[PDB]
């Protein structure tokens, strides 16, 4: 009997139904729960740029196509000329040249208003940083490969016409003794991160001519899309670049050993680019790279957009003071040593209080000695918390030296410090100064002359106890300030601005050389301000939860931590690690009784995998978003078992004498929007495993009865039997010194995300339904439009397409025109099939609406070269295409296109043999679609082209052509 | 002048 095309089955449309709410689910969840706070101020400046067009098509082919600027900001760059540090800025995918507006504007103000008066920092070597910027014409790097190893190849040429620059008299003022500039920084953005690590493997790079580079929300670890083989294929050559050199233990065999690689990630407010690819752990080792999240960064503490990540003001401000810190003109490469840089960039990205982070006054030069009296007044006894609740009561300069404990506990001890108040510099006189002092013998034992060593004296008597006292500003970790005012880290507005905490923690053994702390209080009239110091237990602060992700899931986890607590409490559970779980944390009221509490709790959300943390002023209801082990990427390095998982570091005012509660649940609709970022690609190919699933099952019934079934009948049968084994095909497939383990199905091999297979089998089900109907309407439409124009006109009245694709038409515009040639042959078949209705003439228009629907699955693939390839002809470019590729990756299709314009259906299928090679291909195209879409989406077209050259065969021969 |  015949069956509409637009009839569907109650369990293929219930099926179906719930595979939309599921996408519509995941989509709205992703966009409105678990959403970071956004804390970006607007940048404003002055921009101008000088283009430097004798960099010319002498120097490089790639000259007509691309042009190369000079960042000048109007009022402070008067003129055309190179007077400092060469940076280059590198756009993404679609960049433009001129997002370098802000960074640029940045350093120039800074060096007008701050360095170049600065005297003693010009003499150390700092300098005018120079911004150039390349224009790139909005090329897309990230869907075509060629784009990314031709803009390579270009800045490397870029680099060279840059450092001839600062030869020329005409064009260039610096000081006639320093050395010529033999480096440039790069600073890329997106795929300008990936240009950037490109560029020191492409054959005309000149060696060490690149020894920063800085990428904001680059994905380093894995390409965004991988629809060309030219973008998978230059990732893995960077990646085992980077793998390669590092590994080796000779530094004279490591090419990037004086290369050092930051990597900036929005978070989880940059949905271009998942911040899980900006992970370079993999890549990079500790002593040349980290990866830090702009949540994390002192003084920014806010996560970014993929764009707001250059105008930001906060993180620009940030990011200019970090590149000032490692410039050093002296050296022919124009920035400190390595080693140098590291630490640089460590104190100005890095919260300070993870384990890579250098303690510098424990071990450092004294600055002050002081003297006190013997009557020990200042002299605390050991265990007690010193608490300034205001500071200038007395009305004098005080010293409060807190004793060291002993060594000899076997159990590890920390000294914790909070206050609001600026911690003065050495040789600075302001409310406040924190120093660790060692006893200076009464005998006159020859030391170090003090000529830098101030002198305080306290004491006031005979008996004047010296001390040698070494100021510990240097190691301040600076915290967002937690008062019942605040809400969010940031402050949009400047003026709102609450001036930062200051924060001490060191291990009792780093200073235990040391015989006191010291907390000068400078202030005379009572001015507001607090300062709790303490020594505190291992023990007592940190706490470990460990608990499994199950029961965690289940019941959540809740902690009564003691009012006999230290000020820093840390709670971990390690069983917090996944990137797409979300959970929602709440502390209780703090029932400070009678006196108000010094400063509102702060909870620091973090993760040492990453250098992820995130800040909570005044919490009482954190959303807990944690980009952890993500699904694509390379597997986490090795840890210890202290520092795997989540952990909250938490701050509450410790004389309240109150205890606090800290519970975890997990947050269900936020945890299932999580899925989104990771998972989106998927859709380009895991939808051809339903359909390939389909015209299984559709060419199945036909050899078996001759009647070629309808796509939504097909998908019903299928949905019964095929499907789900192939479901439980794929689970079984994942359960069985790489780094790519995690490229294939659904990134993990982890049995809890098991569900994930379900969940886009479904969703993949409803989205082929929905794209099934879209195609019955697009016919029925068009059919419409014919049928009128033919009552308008009644009322009112071959075998060259080879030639074509070998010369100058890319294969996949030769592609879209098969699939327009391929809907007006189902436009002519459904026509045919309404006015006759045979069943001959049904199996024709099913037939062709499926190998419709199949060719149609691929065009996203296709798209984007398209694209690039009209806009190279917008600017003139030329690329020639070879016409081996382009003629075997099209003409499967061009004679399948002709076949059935020629109206021939189909021959129904020794014999068995032939039978069962259709069933094989498809199930492998199935197969190979579900396991190697993600991460070869590009091979989908060839496989596709495969099957559609079989159909060819089994139409010719195996019938009359 | 000045821009964002
Ligand atoms: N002052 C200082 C500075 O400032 P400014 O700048 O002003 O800023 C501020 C601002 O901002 C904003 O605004 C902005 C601005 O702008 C300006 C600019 O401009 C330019 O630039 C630009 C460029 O050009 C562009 N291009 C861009 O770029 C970028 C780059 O940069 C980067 O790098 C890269 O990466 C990228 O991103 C790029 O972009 P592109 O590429 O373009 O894009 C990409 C993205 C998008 O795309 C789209 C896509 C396509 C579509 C399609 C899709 C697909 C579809 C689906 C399907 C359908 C089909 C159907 C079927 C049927 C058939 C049958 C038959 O991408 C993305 O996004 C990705 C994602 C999405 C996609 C996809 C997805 C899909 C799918 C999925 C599904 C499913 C899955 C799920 C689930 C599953 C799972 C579960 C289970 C398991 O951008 C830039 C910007 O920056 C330049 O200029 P010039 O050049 O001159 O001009 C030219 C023009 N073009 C520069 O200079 C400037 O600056 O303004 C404007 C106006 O005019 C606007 O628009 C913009 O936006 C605003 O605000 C804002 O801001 C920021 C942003 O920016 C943020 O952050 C904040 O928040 C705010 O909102 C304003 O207001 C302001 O004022
Ligand atoms: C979740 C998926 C199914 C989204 C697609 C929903 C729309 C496009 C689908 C779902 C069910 C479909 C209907 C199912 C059955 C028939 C009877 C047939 O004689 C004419 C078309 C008609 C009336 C279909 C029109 C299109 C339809 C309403
Ligand atoms: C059967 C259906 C799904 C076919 C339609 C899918 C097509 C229209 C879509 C799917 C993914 C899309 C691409 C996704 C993002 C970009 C980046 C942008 O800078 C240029 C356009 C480009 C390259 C899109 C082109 C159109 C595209 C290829
Ligand atoms: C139905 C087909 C949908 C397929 C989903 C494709 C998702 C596209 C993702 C865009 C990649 C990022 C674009 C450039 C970003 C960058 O510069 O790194």
């Amino acid at each position: 009997p015949w069956r509409s095309p637009w009839a569907i089955s109650v369990f293929a449309f219930v099926t179906s139904l719930l595979g939309i709410g599921l996408l519509l689910a995941v989509i709205h969840s992703s966009v409105t729960r678990q959403i970071d706070p956004k804390g970006c101020r607007m940048s404003y400046m002055r921009p101008s740029y000088a283009k430097l067009s004798d960099f010319d098509t002498e120097h490089t082919r790639l000259a007509s196509k691309y042009s190369l600027y000079l960042y000048r900001e109007q009022g402070i760059d008067h003129d055309v000329k190179v007077r400092g540090v060469p940076v280059l800025f590198i756009p993404g995918n679609a960049g433009s040249y001129k997002q370098v507006r802000p960074i640029a504007a940045e350093a120039a103000n800074y060096f007008h208003d701050v360095l170049q008066h600065d005297e003693a920092a010009l003499r150390a070597g700092v300098r005018s940083l120079d911004f150039f910027t390349v224009d790139f014409n909005e090329d897309i790097t990230a869907f075509h490969g060629q784009t990314l190893l031709d803009q390579a190849e270009y800045l490397n040429e870029a680099i060279r016409y840059i450092l001839s620059l600062y030869l020329d008299p005409r064009v260039s003022e610096r000081d006639p003794d320093l050395p010529d500039p033999t480096s440039v920084i790069v600073l890329g953005h997106a795929m300008g991160g990936i240009v950037a690590r490109t560029m020191l493997i492409m054959p005309n790079y000149q060696h060490n001519s690149i020894n920063t580079i800085i990428t904001m929300s680059a994905p380093h670890a894995r390409p965004p899309v991988s629809f060309d083989g030219q973008i998978v294929q230059t990732y893995k050559d960077i990646n085992n670049y980077w793998r390669h050199a590092y590994s080796q233990k000779w530094a004279n065999d490591n090419p990037l050993w004086h290369v050092t690689l930051v990597s900036i990630a929005g978070g989880g407010l940059d949905t271009v680019v998942p911040s899980d690819y900006a992970s370079i752990e993999s890549l990079v080792p500790d002593t040349h790279g980290f990866t830090v999240f702009t949540s994390t960064i002192p003084n920014v503490w806010t996560s970014m957009d993929h764009q707001a990540i250059l105008w930001c003001d906060q993180f620009r401000k940030v990011i200019i003071r970090a590149l000032f810190d490692i410039v050093d003109v002296h050296r022919a490469s124009q920035t400190k040593p390595r080693a140098q840089r590291m630490r640089v960039f460590k104190k100005w990205f890095l919260s300070g209080m993870e384990t890579v982070a250098e303690k510098i006054a424990p071990t450092s030069d004294p600055t002050t000695l002081l003297i006190v009296d013997d009557k020990s007044d200042s002299i605390t006894a050991e265990g007690e918390r010193l608490v300034l609740r205001e500071l200038g009561t007395q009305g004098s300069v005080r010293a409060h030296l807190m004793p060291i404990p002993p060594p000899g506990s076997p159990e590890l001890k920390r000294f914790t410090l909070l206050t609001d108040t600026k911690l003065d510099k050495p040789g600075e006189n302001g409310k406040l100064e924190v120093m660790f002092c060692s006893v200076i013998p009464s005998q006159p034992n020859p030391t170090g002359p003090a000529i830098p060593s101030q002198l305080d004296l306290s004491k006031g008597n005979a008996g004047t106890t010296r001390l040698a006292c070494t100021n510990v500003a240097p190691d301040v970790i600076t915290l967002p300030a937690s008062t019942r005012f605040a809400r969010f880290p940031f402050s949009v507005r400047k003026e709102a601005e609450i001036p930062p905490f200051s924060y001490l923690e060191y291990v009792l053994d780093d200073i235990s050389e040391h015989q006191f702390v010291a907390v000068i209080e400078k202030a005379t009239i009572p001015t507001p301000g607090f300062v709790i110091a303490e020594f505190s237990d291992h023990s007592n602060s940190h706490h470990t939860r460990h608990i499994g992700l199950r029961n965690l899931l289940t019941f959540g986890i809740s902690l009564r931590l003691p009012s006999n607590r230290p000020m820093m409490s840390e709670v971990r559970i390690p069983s917090v690690k996944s990137s797409l779980l979300a959970y929602n944390l709440r502390i209780s009221a703090l029932e400070c009784s009678g006196r108000k509490d010094l400063f509102a709790p702060l909870v620091r959300q973090y993760l040492a995998e990453p250098y992820e943390s995130k800040y909570f002023v005044n919490a009482r209801q954190a959303a807990v978003s944690l980009h952890g082990v993500a699904p694509y990427v390379p597997p986490p390095m090795s840890r210890e078992p202290e520092a795997e998982g989540l952990a909250f570091q938490l701050w509450t005012d410790p004389t309240c004498n109150s205890s606090i509660q800290v519970d975890l649940t997990v947050d269900v609709m936020g945890s299932l929007g999580k899925l989104y970022m990771r998972y989106r690609t998927v859709f380009a190919a895991f939808p051809l495993f339903i359909v390939s699933l389909v015209l299984r099952k559709q060419f199945q019934v036909y050899d078996s009865t001759g009647s070629f079934i309808t796509f939504a009948e097909g998908l019903d049968l299928s949905l019964r039997q095929s499907i789900p084994v192939m479901l439980i095909v794929l689970a079984a497939l994942t359960l069985s010194t790489n780094f790519h383990q995690n490229d294939l199905l659904i990134g993990t091999q982890d049995p809890f995300f098991l569900f994930l297979i379900p969940l886009i089998g479904i969703i993949c089900v409803g989205v082929c339904t929905v794209v099934n109907y879209i195609a019955l309407s697009l016919t029925r439409l068009i059919s419409v439009v014919i049928s009128f124009i033919g009552f308008l006109t009644v009322r009112f009245g071959t075998a060259v397409l080879l030639f074509l694709v070998s010369t100058m038409i890319p294969y996949q515009l030769a592609y879209l025109v098969a699939c327009l040639v391929q809907l007006g042959t189902l436009v002519r078949a459904q026509r045919i099939s309404s006015e006759l209705r045979s069943p001959a003439n049904s199996n024709f228009h099913n037939y062709v609406h499926s190998i419709f629907i199949l060719m149609l699955w691929i065009l996203p693939i296709n798209l984007p070269t398209l694209v690039v390839w009209m806009h190279n002809l917008s600017v003139h470019w030329l690329t020639p295409f070879t016409s081996h590729h382009n003629v075997f990756s099209i003409m499967p299709f061009i004679l399948l296109v002709e076949t059935h314009t020629t109206g021939q259906m189909i021959p129904r299928t020794c014999c068995v043999l032939l039978r069962h090679i259709t069933s094989i291909l498809l199930l492998s195209l199935a197969l190979y679609a579900a396991v190697y879409g993600v991460s070869y989406a590009y091979t989908l077209h060839q496989f596709v082209n495969l099957f559609a050259f079989w159909l060819v065969m089994v139409h010719s021969t195996a019938d009359d052509w | 002048g000045t821009t964002s």
